[PDB]
């Protein structure tokens, strides 16, 4: 919770982050670093990305490390983290 | 909602989101670039300052604020099973009194952040801070009054696990010393109190010591056991220094089962003093070094309770000493005023091989260096962390320089023989 | 072991005698050594040679038994005289020439003819000339061996040769290691029972293949008449070994003909046995069949191309099987039938 | 017997007598 | 002439990487010279991934930019990026 | 193939391939069980093996492995000798991986089989010869129990009961060596058993042929190998071309030729003068080359051994086995007289051979009692480095310097 929140105030503590969620399957996110709107937009599109990557990594293995995949892109570092419950994503720069 | 709350407060997963983040560090620690120049372009100004003082070079900084504030380096100890990791024990956070007396932070040589990967957080000041020898995943150490607390570095709670017993029994000096000791099989807890209490206790009995022994000697003269130290094999065997400036070996058993030996050479309350770390192609078990309150650093030997030889060099009062690991020769040292005193026998006699105080003295109080020896974390109380890489030319010591080693040992056993006789000779008639 | 440390230890220390007194009293202890050894090697001679489990592992290694005991006694000769010369070293100069040298030389003179592997030797070679068999020519001597308590006469189609002449020849190749001293004449007719053996040794495997085709008939005499035509070519073929002898000079080609047979015989097995699995399998399905009509159609089915099989097979009394087969087959329908 | 390999400071006296003793001779 | 061999061996060769296999366009793996099933099955579901990843891109930008992937696969973590002209495999150990 | 090759030889592509691999590059640039490696785990009995099915009655054939599958090792058991109901040939196999007792597959057999020996030249199939004297070949891939090919001795093959047989020979041209009691030295072709590859009853000392109880090829000595007479004369054996055969009858040995290999470690120091041998005489003397000579000995037991080997790795180790039911390793750098680890079989059961592992972390254990017990190797001193083995070098040139001296102070030393 709190000890979570410090930890996502850590890993968003580097500035200029475009955007880091915490995240929940739902469509809505845990804990966004953004406008609200946009994170409810986001959030679920993270939802739908995680199910994705669920059942993707399910078809490469489904006896793999469940928590996370990052991606790493030129225009976003997308560091996909899913839990069983509650989820995480931070769309950050490549740098860090 | 609610439910994301609860579920961020939910202890399952707020445990894993936290293995989340701390693989999260771990990736974004191995998150180098992509436009990297690996052919050493740019190490050609620094070979350029290679030739004067590559032997020096400090590696990072483990400095926080969360409980660093008014937080002393208290003890300093580099785990065992995982030698990427070292510890920084907390002294009582005064500008901080809201917060508790003692909250442990790791210095991490795995990776390079600020947040710590362990913390033991408790109401006492942390004075003595041992790592678990035989065990992975365990801390503890020893509180301002003494009660020696416990913890575990894989957990998630930074509160004391389990706490030895308070009692005029148990521990009510403060906690001076304490570190794994023991066999595998047969392990003690030893500790040491400031009153004398050699406390060997039990990793899994909080209440009953092992071996419990408050300490005195000279006709039962009560011990202020300052400088700690213990020999190598030898559990009986462990070194005892006083606030009185008195030096003398320990004995854990037998029927003199305490103070063995008794030595004094020093004009201050025994600071630092670390046994002689190095073992090589020579055994030196039969000496040691010492230092004090007195600007001053004096060697020790078994069979010598004068001391052996004299690092006086100091300009004002030492805190800590350790001889090296690896190389013979060299021992680090520190002080109030940040007295990294590297100091290679063998190499550099009558200066140190490496003498550097801190300019605005920082406050080295309580340091370990790395498990080979290769970097020692160095920090002012107000947390200034230096981690001092060392020059493997300075560092790894010869194969003849423990031979030489004993040759240089003889050597300084004939110009101490040469002052004694000229201290014979001048006492006048 | 302690006193060949302490030897090697003090060999090179010959020249400063401060420890002369220390080894003339220490003498004593060597001695008592030496005899708990000489007393260990009693028992381990005395411990039979052939009941010698190592003895056992030396008969593995191809050891014939007579020159196991052989090899077993110049071991034993080679260790006894290290020993002495271990124990004479260790006294030095004198070692066996003095007084309690000398009754250990003594006694280790008795214990070497305890171990008279001469005498065990004129034993064996005694043996080899009271046995002075030899025969050929009609090697394979059918013995119809009566059954163990039964008038079963097995009949063992024994080659030209025994078994214990292949042990003689093989031990006289081990004596000659040995340095023995044997008879020439016996050394002609072993040399003679040796060649006789390069195709003794494939009559013998023969007479185990014969052997096996028996068991496996044995095992599956209920396709047993299905390997009608093979059985015939197996014993005209034992007919004509009957009918043989090793005075002609075509016994290698009769072998080589006798062990082609083996192996088609053998290969006849093997096809016999997968199409038994196969019909087991099918009266199994017949048993528990379903009761499906596509079910049986699909057991039918199976059943044609175990027929085909059974036709690429060419083996004996085929319409004759076919006709058991369709009899179980009824047997099988009939209580289907009335289910 | 007790030569360095993987103190011993009657060994090393007997060693270092037996080398001032041919230093000597 | 031989940069590309070069490469493979680097990538190959790397801390931690389990295999670098040129994969075609399509994904199906073109240079397997090991166990053409696992290895086409393992690329298979890569390209699924990719697919899941270019739609979470698409939820982000359509036409946005990627540097890799990283995906956290206790299998075989990918710190790949999928393409539309051939698919060699990027998959390291972060511990190595 | 070529469709593939072209996809990783386009222009485009190569040059995408090298910035992402120099990128990606860049970018990602119990606890008292670990204290017995050189006390305990350097030698620890694991793989007990002893399947009833064929551990009833029955001793072991010969020592097997498959490099080809280096987790499977093949349990050559030999015939049930106390069991004529049993067959008298048939083959297990041990898996290092898997917790089986049962065999990958069984080569079953009509006779009594001496040698044997796997495939990784022909990884499918694995071949054997009798006891009596009959070769014989395998496959795991097929579904009869017996050898399908099954090279038969005769008056013509090796009558002889043969015992050395080795695969000369790797995939690239396998013509699988043998040897029967008068030791008919027989390649065999990799995929002909009616005739072999080669076929000679080979003979030195004015043709005075004796039975070779030893043999060993050096690597890759396809025109060299060992044959050690049970009479103690190991013989020189060129292996191919016209020079090919039994040379020089060495004498170092009093016994037959108990235990021998060709000195197996590699390292720097090159061992190609050094020869291993062990006799039935209850000595076990390593020899040379050049010097016919041997260089050193060990015959601590008072009976006979039942295996001898340099060890794979270390030149300073050694695999030995001996009758006397103890473990028989010394690494002569560290203990040369006494045995480094001189451990004893349980209930001290007659041995019959042993296998090390390719990697060297394993090496089997003969049983005739029945339990095939394999023990679990360390790297302590098996391990050697290029220094290791540069140290074990300098040992052995000192061990010539010593023999040279043991020779002169005889020569000095003789009182008469």
């Amino acid at each position: 919770m709190a000890e979570v929140e410090e930890t996502l105030k850590r890993l968003q503590s580097q500035k200029g982050v475009q955007g880091i969620i915490v995240v929940n399957t739902e469509g809505i996110p845990i804990k966004s670093t953004m406008d609200n709107p946009t994170t409810t937009q986001y959030a679920s599109l993270m939802h739908s990305f995680i199910l994705k990557a669920r059942s993707t990594v399910r078809d490469i293995d489904p006896q793999n490390d469940l928590t996370f995949l990052r991606i790493r892109s030129k225009k976003n570092e997308i560091m996909v983290a899913p839990d069983k419950d509650y989820f995480l994503i931070v769309i950050q720069n490549p740098t860090e | 909602e609610e439910e994301k709350q609860q579920i961020l407060h939910s202890e399952e997963f707020l445990s894993f989101f936290d293995h989340s983040t701390r693989i999260v560090e771990r990736a974004l620690s191995e998150q180098i670039n992509i436009f990297f120049d690996y052919s050493g372009r740019d190490l050609e100004d620094k070979e350029g300052e290679i030739q004067a003082g590559a032997k020096l070079s400090l590696n990072r900084q483990f400095f926080d604020e969360r409980w660093s504030k008014h937080r002393v380096v208290s003890c300093l100890d580099w785990s065992s099973q995982y030698p990427e990791l070292l510890v920084a024990s907390y002294n009582n956070n005064e500008d901080a009194p809201h917060e508790p007396d003692g909250v442990a932070l790791v210095w991490n040589m795995k990776y390079k952040k600020t947040t710590p990967e362990y913390v033991f957080h408790c109401q006492s000041a942390v004075m003595s801070a041992t790592f678990a020898k035989f065990h992975p995943n365990l801390v503890v150490g020893g509180t301002y009054s003494g009660q020696i607390v416990l913890w575990d570095n894989r957990s998630n709670k930074r509160t004391p696990v389990q706490r030895t017993p308070l009692s005029a029994a148990a521990h009510t000096h403060p906690v001076y010393c304490v570190n794994v000791v023991g066999t595998q099989n047969a392990h003690n807890l030893i500790s040491i109190s400031t009153d004398g209490k050699i406390c060997s206790w039990s990793l899994d009995m909080l209440s009953h010591p092992q071996d419990s022994m408050e300490l005195v000697h000279k006709q039962s003269k009560a011990v202020a056991v300052t400088s700690m130290s213990f020999p190598v094999g030898d559990v009986n065997n462990f070194v005892v220094g006083s606030e009185e400036g008195s030096v003398y070996t320990a004995c854990r058993h037998g029927s003199k089962a305490g103070i063995s030996e008794m030595f004094e050479g020093h004009q201050g309350p025994i600071t630092g003093i670390h046994c002689h770390a190095a073992v090589g192609a020579v055994d030196f078990s039969h000496l040691f070094v010492t230092s004090s309150f007195d600007w001053t650093v004096k060697l020790w030997s078994t069979k010598n309770n004068k001391p052996l030889y004299s690092f006086e060099d100091n300009a004002g009062y030492v805190y800590d000493v350790m001889w090296s690991p690896t190389h013979p020769a060299l021992f680090a040292c520190v002080d109030g005023m940040g007295r990294l005193d590297l100091w290679n026998l063998n190499n550099d006699t009558e200066v140190p091989t490496a003498s550097i105080s801190v300019e605005g003295n920082p406050a080295l109080n309580r340091v370990r260096w790395t498990h080979s020896g290769r970097e020692i974390a160095v920090g002012d109380s107000e947390g200034q962390i230096v981690i001092y890489d060392v020059g493997e030319q300075i560092a790894v010591p010869r194969n003849d320089e423990w031979a030489r080693f004993g040759r240089t040992l003889a050597e300084i056993n004939a110009n101490r023989a040469d002052a004694e006789e000229e201290a014979a000779t001048r006492i006048p008639a | 072991n302690e006193m060949f440390r302490i030897f090697s230890r003090f060999n090179a220390l010959f020249v400063r005698p401060h420890i002369r007194g220390a080894i003339r009293e220490y003498q004593t202890q060597l001695i008592q050594r030496v005899k708990d050894d000489i007393e260990s090697l009693h028992d381990k001679f005395k411990v039979q040679y052939p009941q010698s489990q190592a003895c056992k592992m030396s008969h593995v290694r191809d050891l014939p038994p007579v020159s196991g005991s052989i090899i077993w006694a110049k071991q034993i000769d080679r260790q006894l005289t290290a020993y002495m010369k271990r124990v004479e070293d260790v006294l030095g100069k004198g070692w066996e020439n003095h007084v309690e040298g000398q009754k250990l030389k003594q006694d280790g003179d008795s214990f070497r003819m305890k171990l008279n592997t001469q005498e065990i030797f004129d034993d064996w070679a005694r043996k080899v000339q009271q046995r002075n068999l030899g025969v050929s020519g009609r090697i394979f001597t059918i013995e119809s061996t009566r059954v163990r308590g039964r008038t079963g006469n097995v009949l063992k189609l024994k080659v030209n040769f025994l078994p214990e002449i292949i042990t003689l020849s093989k031990e006289v190749r081990n004596l000659k290691w040995l340095g023995f001293r044997v008879p020439l004449a016996i050394v002609n007719k072993a040399h003679q029972a040796n060649q006789l053996y390069p195709f003794a040794i494939s009559l013998i495997e023969s007479v185990r293949t014969y052997e096996r085709t028996c068991e496996k008939v044995e095992e599956r005499n209920t396709i047993s008449l299905l390997v009608a035509g093979l059985k015939k070519e197996v014993q005209a073929l034992i007919a004509e070994g009957i009918a043989l002898v090793w005075e002609s000079y075509k016994l290698d080609p009769y072998v080589q003909r006798l062990a082609e047979t083996v192996f088609n015989f053998q290969e006849k097995v093997d096809d016999l046995l997968i199409i038994e699995e196969k019909i087991d399998l099918e009266v199994r399905s017949l048993e528990t069949c379903m009761y499906d009509h596509k079910t049986f159609s699909e057991i039918l089915n199976r059943v044609q191309k175990a027929v085909d099989d059974l036709n690429l097979h060419s083996y004996s009394n085929l319409p004759i099987w076919v006709n058991k087969l369709d009899m179980e087959i009824e047997r099988i329908l009939g209580v289907r039938l009335q289910a | 017997v007790l030569r360095p390999q993987v103190f011993d400071a009657a060994d090393a006296n007997a060693i270092e007598e037996v080398n001032l003793a041919y230093e000597n001779v």
